[PDB]
Formats: structure tokens, C-alpha cells, sequence
């Protein structure tokens, strides 16, 4: 599935 | 120097919300390597799709897919906490390197892209001037994208905080803000950047008491 | 047409990490309206400064501050949680009106900059020409930037997950888990991108019990 | 204080 | 200042061959003010043209035609030596006006072009996209024309040179001589570069008496 | 292809007034071949000197040169008749051959220059930003050229007509006439141009019967 | 007709 | 010497 931001 | 060997286009990824994020930028003379890290969009994630992408557009869509390779075996975490480093490597003799490396294990998965590969000269003078003429409708699709993914960090990080607090959220605040969290899942499927903003501003005004119990938690 | 009124540099404000954040692009026609949603960055922040610029440059200390003022007001919340949303209007005239409301409460602030403050020709071209110069110096900065904010991400998300974890992450890994954090705490604070992504790394290496615990728990 | 990202 | 007034697109007139000279560049902030002096291209001409063009294509036909008018009343002359000074004046409130004096009567015509003339936004960025598009074969056409037009000039001196030559050029070179000016004549027709090329390249090889007598009558 | 070799900085050759003429284009993909005509500037000249230059700037002496060769054996004719042909040749491996060829004899001298000559890319960078910083002064500069470069050749074409003209023009207009020429061979020695361009419409005023005559002559 | 160059 | 232009 697709990247994101690290939180 | 007479000649320069210069990158004709940007060199990214694409990222949440169907974004291209870019790691190389177009005109940078190579040999260059760059890198960025980047997390999981899902709890409990195990692997990650690195889809390479050549070209200036906003919409990954709209850009030369160069290939995809995934990175799996990543450890079960909440959303948002693997770190996931992507380097972009191009070296003398032109060749695309991209790796990705969890940061946790040190596992690694690469594509390599040699010079040839992505565009040609006519796709690349035409892909700069559709860039240019779309800017406008480019930096929509942008917001939208940012829109849409504020809302789905709000809509998960509300349906944890709901969980932590438990009896100490009112009933009455848990059905306002239960019914507005529905409300906000099916806005994000459209392309409505109004209706989500506001879906994320009734959110907003149903969830000031869940707010202070959050905040009181920790 | 003969001419067009265009921005001569972009418009936009200093967020997280003392970046210039861009809403309305160099070369836009005006009269034009963008808006963006920014949130607080610490827990139980009751105001949010909204400082607006104009310039190219990455770092906001490098672009002209066209003024100043803060949204106070916000209601206790966790970090990330609250929505600002930040209006950049300008009308007809010229005139730029900067606008702050709190969407939970529908408080607004205002600052109204008139068509002749900010940079004069000289200076915009200065401006472009530094811009460019700097390129690269201007890139570093924005991915040191972006390190330091998913290092401080991490630092907290970290922290909460601890207190929510309690007896159930094994007391040798809190240890870890805790050293870490002091650790990753103590390079935030430098401008060393190496050292931050090496402390974000370590805490990777050793929270992967608290990471199962955490998703567990969702 | 600065603004951030809504997460 | 938050906005500057510029020009979107070059403001020019068509010249010899066909081909757009600018007088006041793209992104020109006004007011303004730009000459550059002209002259005739036949000999005793009495009128000239002056066609203004808006855009940044090299082909005048490929630019938006202002308007166009005549300064007539030129003294008889050779070609190139009356001189027909034109100038581009853009005042405050972006009102274009072009004149065009004959220095030697102080003749002068004019047209106004108000600021509302010309392209509107989605044919400027058009404009734009296609100037970029289409750079090579504008390069190729600007090539030609300055070929046929050298060629042109070259034609005209040596009828010239001939005529004031008379009895001192050999019978023999004035049969070369003039067989390859009809050559020539014909080459400035069409567009084939080359084929003008060669045709300048024979008059040089057979005039290269015609030339020594030229020189010594000076 | 995911990269290009183009060329970072314009090619070409000081040209009259000591401006630079451009040959081949900044960010030209290579290999290229472009050529153009020259003649020359003095009457009887037996040699023109090919200064090549690489940068973007107006003046000739604020680009890099690259080297300088001279074609001489070019045999007695008035100003501007002589054709030499100068083309820019750079090959696969970036090497720039750059050759001078005389069209009536056929002789040729060349000058070879590798892909390593010219500016590094600190320096090309330097001339990027001061070709756009210097933009107008180098607008202003150019326009003196061209008023300079006029001026000359309506100093020597009248000089020739006086002479061909002979008894036929009167005693009281050749007077005013050889006044004016040697007011503008003064102004031609300066920068101003203001003055050159009042010299000229001095002798354009004076001229009128010397151009009747010289019409009528041919 | 065109305008053409001053020589 | 410099080159002109062909006229």
C-alpha cells in the first residue's frame, strides 16, 4: 500500500 | 565544461492521496543521491509499494511510471511510526538506483532503472509544457490531496482518542462525534475538498470535551 | 491584454521548523483566494502565530516578514489536533488580507497588508536571484527540516504511547525505549540530519515491542 | 507558537 | 509592493522577411519607453509599415497582430538609408502607443493600442506554450530568413557594383555575374535555405573581379 | 532517457560593436550543428577574426572566451560583400569544432575545443544570475550597438554616394554634408547614444538631394 | 512595405 | 578584424 508521513 | 548531463525531469515517488513527492528535482547534474523517509498510511501495515515516477505533474497518475517494487516485513505498529528511509541514487554512468530500507530491521528492496529508461525527448518537451499549462489545475488537485489527508489523520487519531478516554467521554459527545466520524469516512472517498473541510469543521465542534480528555490523558 | 498585475514573489507563512510555507504562488494574477489548515505543534497550545512572508527562500529568516499577529483562544487539545485554517485574499486593489479562524470556535484574526509593503524592485530581484544561487543550500535546509519534524513526531507519538502501554511494555524495553528518547530529544536540537535520523533509528531498534503493544491496543 | 501539520 | 503591472507577452513589429522585433520584452514592468530606428527595403520606397505584433513566436504571422499603419511621404532614396525611427511607449495606465518619425522630415504617424487589446489569459498561456513548443522550428525559420535576407542584400549591391562598374568589368564576368543573380533571384522565392546558400556561394566564386573593381572605385 | 547532455551556457562569436552572436543555444542537446554568414566590416579587409565566446551575457567581453583563430586571405571587395561562413559543430563526445570558410575560395581555418574548456559550473551558475541580475543594462547596451553599428554604415554608404555623385550634387550640400560625417565619425568613437542618433538625423536633414541623386543614379 | 535594416 | 553583417 502507499507511503505516508511519519507522525 | 561545454555540456552539462542534467536530469530533463523530477524523480519521485508516489505518496498518499495518489501524490507525486519528489527526491531528485529536475535539472540536478548527477551524480546525486538523495533520500527521505516516509511511514506506513494503515495500522498494522506490513509492506509498502515504492512506485517510481518521472516527470513534473502533481497527479502520479500524470506522470512516467518508471516500475514498483514493495518493501514488506515491516513489524506490526500503529499508522504514521515505521520508518521507512527511500533513497534515490544516480551514478556516473547515468543508472537509477531507488531503495527502500526499514530502518527497524535494516531489510532492504531496490529498483534499478538504467539511462534509458522513462521518457524521450518528445514526451519530455511535452510533458514540460502540459506541466506549465496545468499548473493551475495541478496546485487544486494539491490542496484537495492535502484536504483529504488531514481528514484521514483526523478521522483515525479522533477514533483512537475516542477509545483511550472510554467512560470518561459523555455519551451524548459520542454520538455526535460517532455520527460526524461517519459523515467524515464518506466525504474522503469523493473529490469534494468543501464537503471534507466540512465534515473536519462538524468534527471539530462536536469533539471540544474529547479534546480536553485527550490533552488531560497525557 | 497589454499587462496583467501579477505577485511578483510568493506569499505565504513560517510553520514548524522555521520554514516558509507558500499560499498563493510567485506569478499569480490577482484578485486570487487560497486557503490552507494548519494545526497546533505541542499539547494544550492556546495560540498559534501566524507570521506571513514574501520571498523564494526555503528558511523564513531568509524571505520578508510582512507583519505579524497570533489566534489565542484554542481550546486544550493534543497536539495536531485543532483546526486552524489560514486565508490568503487578495482583492482588486492589491490589498492582502491574512486571515486565522479556529473552526472549532469560529474565532478569526486578521491582518490586512496594503499593496505597497514588502519587498520594492531591487529587492525582488535580489530576491529571485538569491533564490536561485542558493538552490541547493535551500534544499538541504528543507530536508534537515523535514527530519527534525518527523524526528519530534516520533519523540511524542513515542511518549504517549509509553503512558498508554504502562505494565504491559516489559520494564527492559521501557529502559531502552526511554534512553532513546533522550537521546532523540537532545539531537532535535541541533541542525546535524545525520544524528537525528541516527536517534530516530535507535528508537526504531528498540521499540518494537512497544510498537505491537500500541497496535494492539487499537 | 508556530503552526504544524493536522494529524 | 505586492503586485507589480507587466507585460504577459513581447510587444513588437514585423520586419524584412517576416519575422517579429521586439521592442519592449516580455515581463517589462510599465510605464515604458523603447526605440529603435528602421529603414526602407526597396529602393525609392515612399511608405513603410508598421504592423505591431503582441507574442514571443519568430514568424510575425504566428504573433497577434495589434494593428497596423503607414508612415508614408519618405524622400526618394536608396534602400536602407532613410532612417524611420520607431518607438513603444506604455504609459501608467498600460495605454500602448507606437509612432513611427522619418528623421529627415520629422513625418511622424502613430497608433494607440488600449490596454484591454490583444490576447486575453488562456491565449497568452497558449501563446507561451507554443513559443516553447515550437523553439527549434522558430530557430530553423529565423535562420532562413536571415539567409534570404543577406541574400537579398547581396543581390541588390552587386546590380550595384555592376552598374557603376560599366566597361571595367570583363564581358566574360558580366555574362557569370549575371546569370547567377538571376540564380539567386529566384532562390530568394522559395524557402530552401540551402538552395539560397548556394546561389550566394556561385556570385561570390564568379564576382571576385567585379569585387577588386568595387573596392578600387573606393 | 533519464538524463540529457545539453549544453549549460550559450555558444558563439564576437560580432561588430563587440556584442556576442549566438550560435548554438543554452541547453541545446548535443550533438548539434548550426551555421551562420558573416562578412566584413572594412572596406578591402583581408582577415576577420573569430572570437568564440561562451556565456549569456550582451557584451562580448563579459562572456568566457574560449579561444580565437583568424581566416585571412580574403581577397579586395567593399565592406559586407565577402561571405564567411562560421558554423558550431558539437560532436557526441561534447567536443566543439568551430570553422571559418571562405566561400569564394573555399579556404577554411578551425579551431577545436573540448568538452572540459570554458566555465566550471560555480562559474556557470555565477553567469546564469548575472545575465538575469544585468538584464536591462544589458538591454541598453545592446541598443547602443545597434545604434553605433547603423550609424557606421550610414557614415560609409554616404561617403560612397558623395563620390559616385561627384559634380552632380551641389557645392552648398556636399559642404553641409562632409560636416555631418565628421560629426558622426566623432559621435560613432563614443557610448553615447543620444548623440550618434543626432548625428545621424543631422546628415539624414542634409542629405535629401544627395539621396535623390543616388536613387536616380541606379 | 517592411521595414527592413539601416546600412 | 571584427565580422559584420552581409550587406
Amino acid at each position: 500500500p502507499r507511503p505516508g508521513p511519519i507522525y | 565544461v561545454l555540456l552539462l548531463d542534467v536530469t530533463p525531469l523530477s524523480l519521485g515517488i508516489e505518496t498518499m492521496g495518489g501524490v507525486m513527492t519528489t527526491l531528485i528535482a529536475k535539472n540536478t547534474t548527477i551524480p546525486t543521491k538523495h533520500s527521505q523517509v516516509f511511514s506506513t498510511a494503515e495500522d498494522n501495515q506490513s509492506a509498502v509499494t515504492i512506485h517510481v515516477l518521472q516527470g513534473e505533474r502533481k497527479r502520479a497518475a500524470d506522470n512516467k511510471s518508471l516500475g514498483q517494487f514493495n518493501l514488506d516485513g515491516i513489524n506490526p505498529a500503529p499508522r504514521g511510526m515505521p520508518q521507512i528511509e527511500v533513497t534515490f541514487d544516480i551514478d556516473a554512468d547515468g543508472i537509477l538506483h531507488v531503495s527502500a530500507k526499514d530502518k527497524n530491521s535494516g531489510k532492504e528492496q531496490k529498483i534499478t532503472i538504467k539511462a534509458s529508461s522513462g521518457l524521450n525527448e518528445d514526451e519530455i518537451q511535452k510533458m514540460v509544457r502540459d506541466a506549465e499549462a496545468n499548473a493551475e489545475a495541478d496546485r487544486k488537485f494539491e490542496e484537495l490531496v492535502q484536504t483529504r489527508n488531514q481528514g484521514d489523520h483526523l478521522l483515525h487519531s479522533t477514533r483512537k482518542q475516542v477509545e483511550e478516554a472510554g467512560d470518561k467521554l459523555p455519551a451524548d459527545d459520542k454520538t455526535a462525534i460517532e455520527s460526524a466520524l461517519t459523515a467524515l469516512e464518506t466525504a474522503l472517498k469523493g473529490e469534494d475538498k468543501a464537503a471534507i473541510e466540512a465534515k473536519m469543521q462538524e468534527l471539530a465542534q462536536v469533539s471540544q470535551k474529547l479534546m480536553e480528555i485527550a490533552q488531560q490523558q497525557h
